[PDB]
């Protein structure tokens, strides 16, 4: 806690003297009122602070005390249901106790310092516990949220506390060594939690989207990136997948945006349903806010609070998935830490590291056995949005480097009605090649085989969609025109999808793939027909199209029963011409 | 008591150094007494325990090191606001420059803003009628929103802008019944105008009517560029204590925001630092995002803040950093267009490149009309594929195309004549509405595929 | 089309360029200003 | 020092029919023009001086070459004034720092070109300020900012460079004078990127 | 020992400890933090009163108070040996499957010496690879390096995992082969990702084809100076096996984007102006100190044989 | 430089259409040359004591392999000479300023030995003023009969 | 030095079809082959090597390619130059200064390669003189300049990069030598861009 004073002031920059010692890149308390910068360029004796909010006001005399520790995030029990900033500051007390502007020098906690927690323990009096191991219990929203040993201190445990109703700052297991371990730790922001295995990508995230996990998976512990135009559907697709996903934390990121284009995330995100209970969603989601004139050291540091809060929750066990929103917005806020850093820029104006703090982001997500020994994962949905349309740019170009799944979202698609607005033509999938087994034992045997007979047929329309342009769709030949009417009907009952209908929302891989092989058989045995008996309006004009297109607004309780009608009522439709 | 730090030490251009100054905060305001006795202001950047720096906002002339001193003067910039100022004009310090005498000022306010609490700011939920119908119809501007006017160089911006500000209002007939009383104002901040526009702002204002609702804060370009980086912060400040302590809805309009960024990039040069992307500093973002984030709707308080900015864009492209990061931040743009001006049509939007991102949940039943977002769809992609046709019909001749596009031919010709060649009239909404469905009606029903079919069946068969 | 697309790279490249030796030369200038007027003698 | 400011409403009439027609200029109203080397910037500006409707012109060959000057020493006492019936160089106040002369008092030249423009303005008459490659002042600017070794801004030029050029730009302008009686000063700027 | 302490000034990667006038130019140092984590750096710059130390990894934790400067190994060496063929390592040699580490045969620079033009022969005989354009259309000679130009979307580590785990030598095509003439892949992968990681670990263990190459595999969220050293580990040690045990060993350099990219980030520290695109001035140097170290040497039987991947960032 | 030479060799002026008076001055040349290779050189000295030249010219010869700073002393050589041939015998004397890139790039060394801040593409704030200073050296003066006409060379970089 | 510099009126054989038909080179000529990667460019240089008329060839390669130089090595002393038998080994020095062998050197290979054709020229023979990527060269220039902290022009290298240059490409020609019998020296310059 070495304390010294100020020396210079210039913009931003604090040259502070009188502290010898204060660790590099600690954050530090400059002025009475304690404005949070952090410090950089020791200098002999003096240390060059770099404060977050603006300046206007110190004198050359007002004391700087060193916090001593890094850029420090605040894991424990109370988080979910939280709608916190870019260094871990929850908004709500802050507009309970300033009214509603986030004024300077507001010291306020991550966790609730006030709350009682229903402790369980589950270690004895004598143990030895290591990092990462669990040591009791805490029920947060029919969660059971657990409490795990930092993942530095081990030793053996005398006095634990009994099942009791404490606060988070009471001692609850006390060390051989004093070393009185809390419900709740700090964690630098910059530094993986360690883990002892990442595994390797055999399970699908199973989001909803009988697109986005039929035709471009992505496959839990992965990356996926999407771009977002205006009118594309972007808030449907992510509150739809933040609420009919897999995973069972939701971690929401919003990475420095516009002030209107967050707070119908804030009225809406919090009033959707979590469709396992029927109540709210937020009682797993946390959710990061900023707007655009949040200081930009926050901005900056905000994806990082996302992905360590995300990686406790992946250490204790529960599947995760992050939604890390406008990674462009984050990328200019690198841009002016790296122009206040007198730099040297890249292409554009970002730095040289560029690539280097995105893979930093990026590779912390991924399919794990932790410390504990249990699995869990941290999948990253984390979007994109290049502001012209204009793919290499330097953000998207390294983005696409490193992901794994890509989704296009073009609004041609959302303007002719179309939704979700994928476009089966610019996005792809690098994880279709590692989910082969799990789909071969349990979707389907033949699963994959059908999906890539989908996707060439998808292909084919795309392909001779040409001289339809030039032509018309009622002039072609005859095995063509059957080419873009079944093209036709999986674009309109396999890959559109009303997200609010309350059973097209959610579709799972038995019905999906009940779908799909209805469409392929119909296709197989009209293409066989169309050669030797019947017309093409002795095709389109039959009664079973309709169940095709109804097929999707069908329970999944009572699907199978009508898949069988289905089909068999495909072969003898099929026979009687 | 004041207290002069004489002895200064290496005057240079704008800046001068006082010798010893550890009282100073970072950013005050001082008074620069010269030999003779003209006071000049100044700003403390770069306050150090060995000496001080200000920059002095006017000309150095009478200055030398004997018979210089400075004093401090509010050491944090505050602005003296009342209620009562709304027939005022200032200039970029907030100094009364017509003749009347200065307010007693109820509160004082520091002019850099404390940022909203997102948990605590309601998202834009109604319209602001502007008169101008291709804003009204096509692309609305509801009340929280900021969106700019990408204007040319040539193209009269200012006159559009005296125009939607002698005559925007709300309208509180067509909302559920509220309190009609709702008290309007418009502030309005030129910075960096000629002397020529000023003129023109200050007679265009004083003809209506319209003065005794709006404030002006206007500086010329030669004026200090100091006062200019202030102007927008003073403006806002007037508008945020308006609205949302007397429950104002306020409109917002910001002129020349080029100027602007350009005394930001010369005062950025001369704080002894190193620019960014074209040259322009590398901050800029973060301090644009400083003067459009402080617009919009609250929870709980019944004022609004809704914010237009005028902006030229330098030569004619979106991909110049001053309109990349003001839609970067703001809510669509409406962009004037030198082609519709050269044929001689006011106000020259063209309503093709133009976007509201916020019309859609502003817009429609209750809160202006039930046709609202089904008309303008309509409008927008007749004349989309009215202009196409244009286009075409230089090469084809006008017999080789069938009846329907000859219909979409006179329908985009009538359209850019009647509905956007408004002229200096006031159009309020129905009007604009009107004019829609009669411009409309030049096509057959069946035809407007994307309106349903009681608007069809209510409203077509006019004119 | 990928023509005029190549020379626009073409031209944004060398535009970059020279903008990045313009703020090589503004850190020689501040680096020239401050070694002499906060260190010398 | 000045009593009021107007506002325009006289043009103020070049000869040249595009200028006169299609982009006019008021007699208070400033104007610039830029153009690329051997474009007919400095045969335009001639030519405004030798027909525009103004009582009084003042040249300001700011940076530009002699031969070009000594053009307008020659062939001017043979022309005669449309107004009046005097020779066209009993109008002409005439300041003119060549190319190879001194490179400080570029600035000068056209500070000395505005504030006699103002004096005749003072007087009642209507003047018309030809000043030519403001630019080249510009260069003065930056070859000076070299040896001060002050900070430059974007390609070189010092950062009160657009302040100065507002504070020589806003000096024009049609004003009641202090004596009681109306009068203007109108600007021509070339422009030389 | 002989910690130097008495750091002066630390800002960026960059420290300059005071009163080090035993330390020589180009050795490296480790720093110890107060807390006790050490890492890597470099002398550069030696003056009469001080050393520019350059922090590979971040400077988060220094302080001036506590922080000291050991001197390890003047000069980066490696230990090699020849069971080191079917194991898997770390960008900088630490071994990553759980097999025990490797006992040293030699200890030997990462640099490597420049061969003399002398004593290089040319490249004479001829390897397969499974390609049959790449065979036949083109041919790879051993002894060249010859590059994969890829692109954006296209497959680049299928043709590299595949043209690793199934080309061989066929001496029996030539006469006089001794027909198991002995052959390896070094196989280094830099700045790659973890999915692209599990496949290269799958692929090579499914057949035989790890039982004879090395893998130097990057994962890249490393630091970056790892990604630097990662083909000065792969070429050393592939100039040993095959400059002291006479293979033919064949080094795919898997993607040479990534390692001119971490070369323009850490390669700013010393604030030169750059090159054309953000690289800098000395990239031919740098990449010709990775590239030339092919080629076989007349009096030996051993070959090494390059082929470095690389994506045209755009086309 | 065939160009340069051949006006030179035979740029005459015609009293015929002006009534003056034949009483013909050929033309005095003064020919400044700063970075010729040999290559041009021997083209110009074969090409003027083929056409009988030398016997009124003055050669400022400084060759590619002379030190490259001398180029700003040889223009103002040149043209001091011209000047008191023209300006004082009444000549009508004839410039031939070889490649003005050369001395360009011989002044851009010395202002980028001094950190001088540049114009455009490295070249230093200053040069118009030097390009100034040696091209407006030229013209006729009234009341003399002399006069300085000058052809410099350029060689645009990439054209 | 030399007694005096005698123009070129000779060609330079160099053993192509469209360099000496097309686009000749005379005997004291400098010539540059300016050339992209893979268009050739050392394939030229080696049958520029082996297929000429002078007397020796002086081949310096700076910074470039090993295999190259080992190639000149291995494949050179079982050729025979058309001139006067022996094999073509026994007419050239070749200067190697590979790629990875140190950068400073290749500064100064240049130079020595260009007084070593010029010992031989003094001799009175035809010497061919092949400079290999002088662009190189330049880089070499470049990185010595900015460890010496310079302030650069056009992309890094030092403003008196011409001036270097052209006193290098200056040292070709045919002269009388001082011991009055003649010979020339020619000057091919491989640009890698
Ligand atoms: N109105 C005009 N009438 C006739 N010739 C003109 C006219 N305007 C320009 N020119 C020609 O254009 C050339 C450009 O002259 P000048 O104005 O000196 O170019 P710059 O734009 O460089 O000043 C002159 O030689 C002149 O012959
Ligand atoms: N040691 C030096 N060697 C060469 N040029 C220099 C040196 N010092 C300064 N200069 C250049 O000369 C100019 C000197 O200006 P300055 O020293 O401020 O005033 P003065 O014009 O009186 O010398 C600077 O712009 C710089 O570019
Ligand atoms: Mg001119």
């Amino acid at each position: 806690m070495i304390q010294g004073v100020i020396q210079k002031i210039a913009g931003p920059a604090v040259i502070a003297k009188g502290m010898l010692g204060a660790r590099m890149y600690d954050i530090c308390k400059v002025g009475e009122e304690g404005l949070v910068g952090e410090i950089i360029r020791l200098d002999g004796d003096t240390a060059f602070v770099q404060v977050y909010e603006d300046t206007s006001g110190l004198k050359v005399g007002e004391p700087v005390v060193s916090t001593g520790l890094p850029l420090a995030v605040e894991l424990g029990p109370g988080m979910l249901n939280g709608i916190y900033d870019g260094i871990q500051r929850p908004l709500e007390r802050i507009r309970e106790k300033t009214g509603i502007y986030i004024t300077r020098g507001v010291v306020v906690h991550a966790l609730d310092r006030e709350k009682k927690w229903a402790w369980t323990p589950m270690v004895k009096p004598g143990d030895e516990v290591r990092g990462g191991m669990v040591l009791g219990t805490v029920p947060e929203f029919g969660f059971t949220h657990k409490i795990l040993v930092p993942p530095d201190v081990r030793g053996r445990v005398k006095e634990v506390k009994p099942a009791g109703e404490y606060t988070v700052e009471e001692p609850v297991v006390v060390l051989e060594d004093g070393t009185e371990l809390k419900m709740y730790h700090t964690w630098p922001v910059r530094r993986a939690r360690p883990v002892q295995r990442k595994l390797d990508p055999n399970t699908p995230f199973l989001t909803g989207m009988r697109i986005l996990d039929v035709l471009f998976p992505v496959a839990m512990g992965g990356t996926a990136a999407i771009p977002g135009p205006f009118g594309s559907g972007k808030t449907v697709t992510q509150q739809s997948l933040a609420k009919w996903s897999n995973a069972d934390v939701v971690v929401y990121v919003g990475c420095g945006e516009r002030g209107n284009e967050m707070t119908d995330v804030l009225v809406e995100f919090p009033e959707l349903t979590d469709p396992k209970t029927g109540g709210p969603l937020m009682h797993r989601t946390v959710l990061i806010a900023n707007t655009s004139n949040m200081p930009v050291a926050a901005r900056e540091a905000s994806i990082y609070v996302g992905v360590t809060i995300a990686e406790y929750f992946r250490d204790q066990g529960f599947s995760v998935a992050l939604m890390a929103d406008s990674t462009s917005r984050w990328a200019e806020a690198l841009r002016e830490i790296s122009s206040r850093l007198e730099e040297m820029p890249a292409e554009e104006g970002y730095p040289p590291y560029l690539a280097a703090r995105l893979a930093a982001f990026y590779e912390r997500a991924g399919k794990v056995i932790t410390l504990g020994g249990e699995e869990g994962a941290v999948t990253i949905v984390g979007a994109v949005s290049p502001p012209g349309g204009d793919m290499s740019e330097p953000v998207t170009q390294s983005t696409l480097r490193i992901v794994g799944a890509f989704w296009r979202l073009d609004a041609s698609l959302a303007f002719r009605r179309h939704f979700p607005a994928i476009n089966w033509n610019g996005s792809y999938s690098l994880f279709t090649s590692a989910l082969d087994p799990w789909y071969r034992e349990n979707v389907a045997e033949d699963y994959p085989e059908l999906r890539d007979a989908i996707s060439e047929l998808l292909q084919r329309e795309a392909g001779l969609q040409e001289i339809v342009q030039l032509v018309g769709p009622d002039a072609l030949q005859d095995a063509e025109r059957l080419v873009i009417e079944v093209g036709r009907i999986i674009r309109e009952d396999f890959l559109q999808q009303n997200a609010y209908h309350e059973v097209d929302a959610y579709c799972s891989m038995k019905k999906a793939y009940g779908i799909m092989k209805m469409i392929l058989a119909f296709y197989k045995e009209a293409e066989a027909a169309i050669k030797r008996g019947v017309s093409i309006d002795e095709i389109l004009q039959l009664p079973v199209l309709e169940r095709i297109g109804r097929a999707r607004y069908v329970s999944e309780e009572e699907f199978p029963a009508y898949f069988e009608e289905a089909m068999k009522e495909i072969q003898g439709a099929f026979k009687a011409l | 008591l004041k207290k002069e730090y004489t002895g200064i030490t290496y005057i240079s251009g704008p800046l001068l150094f006082v010798e010893n100054a550890k009282d100073l905060a970072y950013g005050a305001i001082v008074d620069i007494k010269d030999g003779t006795g003209r006071v000049r202001g100044g700003q403390v950047i770069e306050v150090s325990e060995e000496y001080a720096v200000i920059q002095v906002f006017e000309e150095t002339t009478g200055l030398d090191l004997a018979t210089t001193s400075v004093s401090l003067v509010e050491d944090v910039a505050r602005l003296g606001v009342s209620k009562e100022m709304l027939g005022r004009r200032f200039n970029g310090i907030g100094k009364p420059i017509d003749g009347l005498p200065p307010i007693t000022p109820e509160k004082r306010l520091p002019i850099t803003g404390l940022p909203l609490n997102p948990v605590a700011r309601r998202k834009p939920e109604q319209f602001i009628q502007t008169g101008i119908s291709t804003i009204d119809v096509m692309n609305t501007l509801v009340r929280g929103q900021k969106l700019p006017i990408f204007s040319g160089s040539g193209l009269p911006a200012n006159e559009i802008a005296a125009q939607i500000a002698r005559q925007a209002t709300v309208r509180p007939d067509l909302s559920g019944e509220g309190e009609k009383e709702e008290p309007f104002a418009v502030v309005f901040a030129a910075m960096g105008i000629t002397q020529r526009e000023l003129s023109y702002f200050i007679q265009e204002f004083e003809r209506t009517g319209a003065l005794s609702r709006s404030v002006l804060f206007l500086n010329k370009a030669d004026d200090p560029t100091i006062e200019r980086i202030l102007t927008p912060r003073m403006a806002l400040t007037v508008a945020e204590y308006l609205a949302f302590e007397h429950d104002y809805h306020v409109l917002v309009i910001l002129t020349d925001m080029t100027n602007y960024c350009e005394a930001l990039r010369e005062i950025g040069a001369a704080r002894e630092e190193i620019p960014g992307r074209r040259g322009y500093p590398g901050y800029m973002y973060t301090d644009l995002a400083t003067i459009y984030e402080r617009a919009g709707v609250v929870e709980g308080k019944k004022g609004s803040v809704t914010q237009i900015p005028i902006l030229s864009m330098p030569d004619d492209d979106r991909t110049h950093p001053i309109p990349d990061l003001t839609g970067y931040i703001t809510e669509g743009q409406i962009q004037l267009s030198r082609e519709l001006h050269r044929k001689g049509i006011y106000p020259p939007i063209d309503p093709l490149p133009s976007l509201s991102r916020l019309m859609n949940n502003g817009v429609g039943k209750g809160k202006t009309r039930e046709d609202h977002k089904q008309v303008s769809d309509q409008l927008y992609s007749a004349y989309a594929n009215g202009v196409d046709i244009r286009k075409l019909v230089a090469i084809i001749g006008e017999d080789a195309l069938t009846e329907n596009d000859r219909r979409y031919l006179q329908f985009a010709d009538a359209f850019e004549r009647f509905f956007i060649n408004q002229g200096q009239q006031n159009r309020s909404i129905e009007e604009s509405l009107q004019i829609a469905w009669a411009l409309l009606s030049m096509l057959p029903q069946g035809e407007l595929k994307r309106i349903s079919k009681d608007h069809i069946g209510k409203y077509y068969g006019q004119k | 089309i990928p023509g005029i697309r190549a020379q626009i790279r073409f031209i944004q490249q060398v535009l970059e360029q020279r903008e990045r030796e313009d703020t090589f030369r503004l850190k020689r200038i501040k680096g020239k200003i401050e070694a002499r007027e906060a260190e010398e003698e």
